[PDB]
């Protein structure tokens, strides 16, 4: 009887962090007299991530410093800096990385001043002089500020009340979201689009300002999205709803049904599929499907599936975009974030785990050193009767340990 | 010998003197020259 | 028994014969085909492969 | 064409094992390149238990292009309805009408190391009566171990070349003999190769 | 003269990645070792693929709200069958019901542990009959889904 | 100018390339091995000499060493073969394969019992029957579908440590594969 | 003088992405891709 | 570079080793193989 087995997760990729696991030693009541329980332990080393393609350049030279589109100009700089920090690649240029990092920090400070200039007295976010209030740009700026939160600083009090404003005003009792600044099903489609956008924004801005009211708003919005995404309305709406739901709970039944429907609505080219994309219009500056492809890529990256992400990465690397996207940068920052998450998940699968399995009240039995060349482990017999505890250090990768229990039972 | 697939699809006459147009040309003397571009060929694609 | 239990190796030259690139005994069509069947590729002005 | 072509056929059982002591015969039709053909006389022989391969030899005229042979088994117990027959076709070698051939088809049988072997070559119907030189290359394991060269004289129509065998050619080998000619407009070389056991 | 004096076109140069000129087809379609196994109750197979290699073992997890008990691993047999080890899913927390938007159900949380009772009402006027206070013990909640409450005046 | 070469070249092997000339009343020739970049790479460069004594034919050995670009979508970049001569010049691609050498896995016994040592040795060989001392990894696969992997640096006869049967063996036909694990092909299989 | 003059190049990459254009239609010998319905209709639709 | 087709000295060998190919001058790009003695 195997009866036991776990996957050691160093950095907590799938669900919660799992590094130390205790396998208790039990003796069944059917044990044969004068019989010793034998256990064998080993590791698998499931797989590694694909380093197929990841390219991003010429953005710093073309558009770094060059009316109302100052936000549109300064926003992608944050995502470019995030991608450069994640990829850890600065030796491509002849200049020193420190000078470029300081220049990018100065540009990020300028962008923070610019986004502070767009803040009205009501703590809302508007585009043209603050005449009308718009929730779309508000959630966009919330995304930008959540991206900034990870690097330098952001005032929490200015974000908590900003989220409370939306929760109080723009949150429908059903869970929908709308905006003040301005085919019956098109209204519901736009409502679900705005709701998914606000869900993405609030989930990005939630990790820095945890609140019970914000959690209630997130629960209500997730319920709205899970209830109203049952019919197949549009590929773009389905993808943005799937991403907004994947930013939160990733193992919901209706969320998995939506993910399965989106995978069924996917478009492939070749057998096996080399390129995977999503088309909004059925049987149809002209490339509008890039947005839904980027949203589906982000959704798949939230599920940590390398085999399903690779074709979308190959599609977004080179295709008929040319490109080829909207707003911009509604899709440009999404594609940058997708490439960043792809590179980050590739870095996650390094298999640097150092497994040291030991007994609870006795000495250590064996120690495994997992590397890229040695992705397998030698079986070790467990003779002495004691509780067995498998643990590892920090590590980086993904591996599962297998341990079976061989016991003579009469019979 | 056994030429199947209807060779030349019963196309008989080419343009009268296309060889004169295909022939070379001189600018300082104003007189035509020898043929350079072989327009008598067909490449198999019969164009009636 | 082992369905006969033939031998440990029993084959040193038969498995070494796999180094031959071409197949068949020999002979064939025009020089290109016979050289491809023999496991070679020629470079000459007259004919191509 | 014109040279007797040996035919070596093997009979295997249902599961990957040779069979011996089964008489077999074949029917061949030597076709002419110019006009109608005639049926070649059949030949019947038995397969040896130690060798496992049946030996046949057929002589054909010089004006044959292809041949088809239907090797069938002959046994007192095997009926005509339930019989084993396998048809095949053999195509001969050319724009310059030149040919080349190497003989003895490894029926020595297979040779050892240290003894010199002679092989007869024949440039039947060349482009010109005068040939520059003879060129032949022996290869093994996908590599060229040695390259040979000989001269052509008018002493005879066929010349025998001597090829020394080495220790590097024990498992198997291949040899190819090609000669180049000088045409009036374009050149064309003819080659040929036969297995080496 | 007749015509236009101004031509306003688009430019953002959003395509930063440069790999090479690709070649494109005409149109695509939706859909053209051990196969994808049939999971146990609640499914939730991770790293879903079309075909699994021989000898590869994939771990299955329980869908929320449940918990993996026993041996949760599916190893590819040499033939097309699977091992199907002993595994089950026991409910650890109950989820919030999606019956109707009128609740505002007390208490309002994401998940509830076994032993906690929940109460739903129809504010602010009349109320609907049925079970007002019901707890989740992990016993496969069976509330109505179409005519759950539908509180009438 | 007839140039005879093998159809499939072998990486890390001596491939003899011969050239013949129609004959004239003594010009040198030069052949080189270039990668997929034309422009701008070259593996090796061989030179021959033509005279009346050699009758204007000569053969030079060429090698394909691990000069290929690390990583990439495909490490093949088969070959670009060029000939530098006074009277002629031509280029042609030829497919290659990392299939080099042979692996003869020799086991002491075809039948094993639980808790028994596994004495096994691997015979590394080149195309020219030379030992070709190279590192080799050995993997074990359970009959139901991998068990343990071990690598050892190579004498000509690669000695491996004695493997041990687990406490819960799986009866059946096991599998033994051996690879060089750095850059090579022609994986050997033992049962 | 010629407007644009092209010369031999040193290509870093040779031809690629070469495949059959016709998927559900007939492929003529000259490169034209016509529907299979137009085959065996007593009319030269390919041109050769 | 003229439509193609229109040095290093003897390398030293380490202790207990010898070079397979010996020559006065070797063209640029040519590779040499090193070998070891008996034992």
């Amino acid at each position: 009887e195997s009866y036991s087995g776990v996957t050691l997760d160093p950095r907590g990729i799938y669900g919660t962090i799992s590094r130390r696991k205790e396998f208790p030693y039990r003796i069944p009541l059917d044990l044969v007299p004068k019989t010793e329980i034998k256990r064998i332990l080993s590791v698998k080393g499931l797989l590694v991530g694909e380093i197929l393609s990841a390219v991003l350049s010429q953005e710093g030279i073309n558009i770094l410093t060059h009316a109302e589109a100052e936000l549109m100009s300064v926003v992608p700089v944050f995502y470019v800096f995030h991608y450069l920090e994640t990829g850890n690649h600065w030796n491509i240029f002849h200049s020193d990385p420190l000078i470029e990092k300081q220049k990018l920090k100065k540009k990020l400070k300028e962008g923070m001043l610019s986004i502070m200039s767009y803040r009205n007295a009501d703590y809302s976010y508007s585009v043209w002089k603050g005449g009308s209030a718009s929730t779309w740009l508000t959630a966009f700026a919330l995304r930008v500020l959540g991206q900034v939160n990870k690097y330098v600083e952001q005032n929490q009090n200015s974000i908590c009340n900003s989220l409370l404003w939306l929760v109080e005003n723009y949150q429908l009792d059903n869970g929908s979201f709308k905006e003040n600044s301005q085919l019956p099903v098109e209204a519901r489609e736009n409502s679900l689009y705005l709701t998914a956008f606000t869900v993405i924004g609030i989930r990005k801005a939630f990790d820095i300002c945890p609140l019970v009211k914000i959690d209630t708003a997130l629960i209500k919005a997730d319920n709205f999205l899970l209830e109203n995404t049952l019919p197949a309305q549009s590929t773009f709406t389905l993808a943005i709803s799937a991403y907004a739901l994947s930013l939160g709970d990733k193992t919901h039944p209706q969320f998995r049904s939506i993910v399965s429907a989106l995978k069924r609505e996917a478009l492939v080219k070749g057998n096996p599929p080399i390129y995977r994309f999503w088309k909004d219009n059925l049987q149809h500056g002209t490339a509008r499907m890039v947005e839904t492809t980027a949203y589906a890529l982000l959704t798949s990256l939230n599920l940590k599936d390398i085999n399903y992400v690779n074709p979308v990465i190959k599609w977004l690397s080179e295709e008929q975009r040319y490109g080829g996207g909207f707003y911009s940068t509604q899709d440009t920052i999404n594609a940058i974030e997708g490439l960043t998450e792809y590179s980050l998940l590739v870095k996650q699968l390094r298999l640097s785990m150092d497994i040291d399995v030991s007994y609870k009240h006795k000495g250590a039995l064996h120690n495994y050193k997992m590397t890229d060349k040695n992705f397998l482990g030698r079986p070790v017999e467990v003779l002495l009767n004691d509780d067995l505890i498998v643990s590892t250090g920090f590590g980086s990768g993904l591996a599962t340990v297998h341990v079976t229990t061989v016991v003579h039972k009469t019979s | 010998e056994d030429s199947e697939r209807r060779p030349s699809c019963d196309i008989d006459k080419p343009p009268p003197n296309i060889e004169l147009t295909g022939n070379g040309y001189n600018e300082l003397t104003g007189q035509f020259r020898n043929r350079v571009i072989n327009t008598k060929s067909f490449g198999g694609q019969c164009r009636k | 028994v082992q369905r006969g239990a033939k031998k440990p190796l029993e084959r040193v030259f038969q498995f070494l014969e796999k180094s031959d690139l071409g197949c068949g005994a020999g002979g064939g069509l025009n020089n290109a085909n016979v050289f491809h069947l023999a496991g070679l590729t020629f470079l000459t002005n007259a004919n191509a492969d | 064409p014109g040279i007797p072509y040996p035919i070596k056929v093997q009979v295997k059982d249902s599961l990957d094992q040779l069979v011996g002591g089964v008489p077999v015969t074949l029917n061949a039709q030597t076709i002419d390149v110019n006009q109608e053909t005639s049926d070649l006389d059949p030949s019947k022989s038995v397969t040896r238990v130690d060798d496992g391969v049946a030996s046949f030899v057929l002589n054909l005229p010089s004006g044959v292009t292809v041949l088809e042979f239907n090797v069938k088994t002959d046994a007192p117990d095997l009926p005509e309805e339930n019989q084993a027959r396998e048809g095949y076709r053999a195509i001969a070698y050319s724009l310059s009408q030149s040919y080349l051939y190497i003989d003895w088809t490894d029926n020595h049988k297979a040779l050892l190391v240290g003894e010199h072997l002679n092989i007869i070559v024949t440039p039947k119907s060349p482009y010109i009566d005068k040939i520059t030189h003879y060129n032949y290359l022996i290869l093994s394991k996908g590599k060229i171990i040695h390259f040979g060269t000989r001269e052509k004289f008018s002493d005879a129509s066929y010349q025998s070349i001597n090829i020394p065998v080495t220790q590097n050619m024990v498992p198997s080998s291949r040899l190819l003999v090609y000669y180049i000619v000088t045409g009036e407009q374009t050149a064309e070389l003819v080659s040929d190769s036969v297995w080496l056991n | 003269c007749e015509g236009e004096k101004r031509q306003e076109e688009d430019c953002t140069f959003s395509i930063m990645e440069n790999n090479g000129q690709p070649c494109i087809n005409d149109d695509e379609e939706m859909k053209e070792g051990c196969p994808q196994p049939v999971p146990p109750e609640n499914g939730f197979i991770r790293n879903e693929k079309q075909l699994y290699l021989v000898g590869e073992d994939v771990e299955i997890s329980c869908l929320t709200g449940f918990e993996t008990v026993g041996y949760q691993y599916f190893r590819c047999l040499p033939d097309g069958t699977w091992r199907q080890g002993d595994v089950e899913c026991q409910r650890t927390e109950c989820i919030k019901p999606v019956v109707q938007e009128v609740l505002t159900i007390t208490p309002f949380q994401r998940l509830y542990r076994i032993g906690e009772s929940i109460e739903l009402t129809c504010p602010k006027g009349f109320v609907v009959a049925g079970p007002s206070r019901y707890t989740c013990q992990g016993n496969s909640w069976t509330p109505p889904i179409s005519n759950s409450l539908t509180c009438e005046k | 100018y007839v140039i005879s070469a093998p159809k499939i070249f072998r990486v890390g092997a001596s491939e003899n390339i011969v050239i013949q000339v129609y004959g004239y009343t003594a010009f040198d020739a030069t052949i080189s091995i270039k990668s997929y970049p034309d422009k701008k790479f070259s593996y090796s460069s061989g030179h021959v000499h033509l005279s009346s004594e050699n009758k204007f034919q000569n053969s030079a050995i060429l090698t394909i060493q691990p000069k290929q670009l690390p990583g990439g979508q495909n490490p093949v970049s088969y070959v670009y073969l060029e000939v530098v001569s006074k009277h002629f010049s031509k280029s042609k691609r030829m497919p290659i394969t990392y299939d080099n050498g042979f692996l003869f896995i020799h086991t002491d016994k075809p039948v094993y019992t639980p808790d028994q040592s596994v004495k096994v040795r691997v015979y590394s060989l080149n195309d020219d029957l030379k030992p070709a001392k190279r590192e080799t990894v050995l993997t074990f696969i359970d009959p139901e579908g991998e068990v343990d992997m071990v690598e050892e640096i190579d004498i000509g006869i690669i000695s491996f440590p004695d493997f041990k049967i687990p406490s819960n063996p799986r009866y059946g036909m096991w599998t033994i594969k051996a690879k060089y694990k750095e850059d090579f092909s022609t994986t050997g299989t033992a049962y | 003088a010629p407007l644009v003059a092209f010369q031999p190049c040193i290509p870093s990459k040779l031809c690629k992405i070469e495949e059959a254009d016709c998927k559900n239609k007939f492929r003529c010998d000259s490169g034209r891709c016509i529907a299979r319905k137009l085959e065996c209709n007593g009319e030269n639709d390919c041109g050769d | 570079l003229l439509e193609p087709h229109c040095f290093c000295p003897s390398p030293p060998a380490l202790k207990d080793g010898f070079v397979q190919d010996e020559g006065t001058m070797f063209p640029v790009g040519k590779n040499v193989v090193y070998t070891c003695n008996e034992g």
